């Protein structure tokens, strides 16, 4: 019936069904077909089709975070030993609901998030994640006076993807490149950062350049944000500061060229550490230290 | 001690405000964005006011209204607001005698002319009123006053000079003067009839007026016996001192706190530029009196309501308050 090409389908959507919750709600429809009942049948098959989704993933961490969530969810069901029928209802159920608390937790975070831009501060925006967009579109919904500077992120061009929607907006803004990013850090008030995932440590698994961010940020005691919707932790512990799972180059050096092909390899996904971030935000409540292991540790019950 | 009841001269400074007090009354203009009685009535609560009096017949209605419309008609209030209504535009001696027609006085009272705005603390000056007023029989009256702004060289509608006891604080002389303004008069002319039972005389000009008094209830039959007397300070304590009565004594209270009575313009616009700036330490916009207020203090002397709408890339400034729902444009100092 396939997974991957179900996913594969959402090309033009996007935005409002975000990537894994388009996942979830892929593993969900592959449930309900082939009975749910049986508990040896359906999650060996669910968890073969997770595998051939993981050998088919080149550069995405939260597909595999979003899985473990939904698994947990199903075990727990029928954890009151309830009827093996109205059990089962709700978990085929809880797949359109699990699309429709996306949409919940945004409202929730738009109204939190909007707190910590005071009145007249200039923002040092990286990366790009629908949680932290929705902040500041909101922000100025809510009539709140704030500038804007552009981080010249480099994986699939991405500075300028984001220079482009915050033209859509109204807000005024102009292009900084990464190699200077250290020689704006006195006219910003705040930097903020959207992640691809949350460390069991605490902290962050992100772009092309954002440990360096957090980093010059700690030498200019200038705060360093987070903001994501609550579904991208994994049971990760990247040990080391250049340790990640990788299908492509963990830095490779390249032979004498003459034609000039091999070139470009570098870290495209770096780890920071916990003590760089100063703020994390969540629809889970406003929290970011130790928060997110014990988020994981309720979860796994282990 | 306790039991206290106000009487608040309203109706008095009318069209001392020029272009102003046409078609609403006096008190009802905003000093910050909220009416002048509202600061009054604060510092009467904070006092212990137990029973409330004022003076209205011009827009009379308006004020009515507004007392309606108040925190103070509900049953919770320790004060209770019963307006005196007497014929257009009368002299405070006039309704003195109204007032003592109509014998509600009981002990101790308080009149208040024009609306004050203060953060002194007044069981201290109970105490010290009830505590002089065990010293002698026949005493009266009190009065307020406060240290000046080191020279009152631009202060030059309020010229009042006192002449003070180090020992006992009782108020010698009053006089008005022209001096900066017009330069035609230098003469004080001084009675010499209490030189030997004072002995510290102590001149000064740098201190302003307040014109808040606790009274006895000797004062409204001396106005009722004496109806000659018009106004309350100018020929009121002069005649007082000056041997109308023999034996009879009146106090004067010396505060270093700010205590200003609202009566010019540009008075008013000095009060204001306080109350922006923090002179007033309990009196400021962020603690919100008015309950409709939600004001927020900002750094550098920047005052916000909630709803505060304002456009990109404006400048704002030093002592400045702003209220709710409001909208501003660009390129605005």
């Amino acid at each position: 019936f396939n997974i991957t090409e179900t996913y594969l389908r959402f090309l033009e959507e996007d935005t409002e069904m975000t990537m894994p919750i388009a996942a979830i709600e892929a593993l969900v429809t592959l449930l309900r077909i082939k009975t749910p009942e049986t508990a040896a049948e359906m999650i060996n098959t669910i968890k073969s089709s997770t595998e051939e989704l993981i050998k088919s993933i080149p550069n995405s961490v939260s597909l595999r975070a979003g899985c473990d969530i939904f698994m947990r969810f199903v075990l727990r069901n029928l954890h009151l030993y309830g009827d093996w029928e109205n059990c089962k209802q709700h978990l085929i159920e809880n797949g359109q609901l699990f699309v429709s608390r996306a949409k919940k937790s945004r409202n929730k975070i738009a109204e939190i998030g909007v707190d910590f831009i005071a009145d007249d501060d200039i923002i040092l925006v990286h990366g790009y994640s629908r949680a932290v967009f929705s902040l500041l579109n909101h922000a100025a919904n809510k009539f709140i006076r704030f500038r804007c500077v552009v981080t010249e992120s480099r994986p699939s061009k991405q500075g300028n993807q984001l220079y482009t929607l915050l033209e859509q907006k109204g807000i005024p803004v102009t292009l900084i490149v990464d190699s200077a990013v250290g020689a704006v850090i006195d006219k910003v008030d705040k930097v903020f950062v959207g992640a691809e995932g949350v460390a069991e440590s605490g902290g962050i698994i992100n772009l092309v350049g954002t440990y360096s961010v957090g980093v010059l940020a700690h030498n200019a005691r200038k705060p360093f944000y987070v903001v994501t919707e609550s579904h991208k932790f994994v049971r990760m512990f990247p040990l080391s500061s250049d340790d990640l799972p990788m299908a492509g180059p963990p830095l490779d050096f390249t032979r004498r060229t003459d034609d000039l092909e091999d070139a470009l390899r570098g870290p495209t996904i770096d780890y920071t550490a916990q003590e760089y971030i100063t703020a994390l935000i969540t629809d889970l409540g406003v929290l970011t230290p130790s928060a997110v292991s014990e988020e994981l540790i309720k979860m796994w019950y282990d | 001690e306790d039991r206290l009841q106000a009487v608040v001269l309203t109706d008095s400074y009318e069209t001392r405000f020029m272009p102003l007090t046409a078609v609403k009354p006096r008190c009802l203009l905003p000093l910050a964005n909220v009416p002048l009685i509202e600061y009054t009535l604060e510092f009467l609560a904070k006092a212990g006011v137990h029973e409330v009096f004022l003076i209205c017949s011009s827009h009379a209605n308006q004020i009515n209204d507004y007392i309606e419309n108040s925190k103070w008609n509900l049953p919770w209030s320790p004060f209770k607001i019963t307006t005196i209504m007497s014929p257009e535009a009368r002299c405070t001696g006039d309704v003195m005698r109204d007032l003592d027609n109509r014998g509600i006085i009981t002990g101790d009272f308080i009149l208040v002319s024009g609306d004050v705005l203060t953060n002194i603390d007044f069981s201290k000056m109970l105490e010290f009123h009830k505590k002089m007023h065990l010293q002698d029989k026949d005493h009266i009256s009190t009065m307020c006053l406060s240290k000046a702004s080191t020279y009152p060289k631009t202060r030059t509608i309020e010229p009042a000079a006192f002449v003070l006891d180090k020992s006992t604080s009782r108020c010698i002389y009053y006089q008005d003067l022209p001096l900066p303004s017009s330069r035609e008069k230098t003469s004080i002319q001084i009675d010499p009839e209490l030189l030997d039972n004072v002995d510290e005389f102590v001149i000064r000009n740098d201190l302003i007026d307040c014109r808040i008094d606790i009274c006895t209830s000797h004062v409204p039959l001396i106005f009722q016996e004496n109806f000659d007397y018009q106004s309350l300070r100018t020929d009121f304590v002069k005649g007082v001192i000056s041997s109308d009565i023999l034996g009879k004594h009146i106090y004067a209270y010396l505060t270093d706190e700010y205590a200003v009575r609202v009566e010019s313009w540009q008075t008013y616009d000095t009060i204001s530029q306080d109350f922006l700036g923090r002179w007033c330490y309990p009196l400021v916009l962020d603690s919100n009196i008015q309950d409709d207020q939600t004001y927020s203090y900002e750094s550098r002397h920047i005052y916000k309501e909630k709803d505060v709408v304002l456009a990109q890339s404006c400048k704002i400034g030093k002592c400045t308050a702003i209220g709710s729902g409001t909208k501003i444009g660009e390129g605005t100092k």
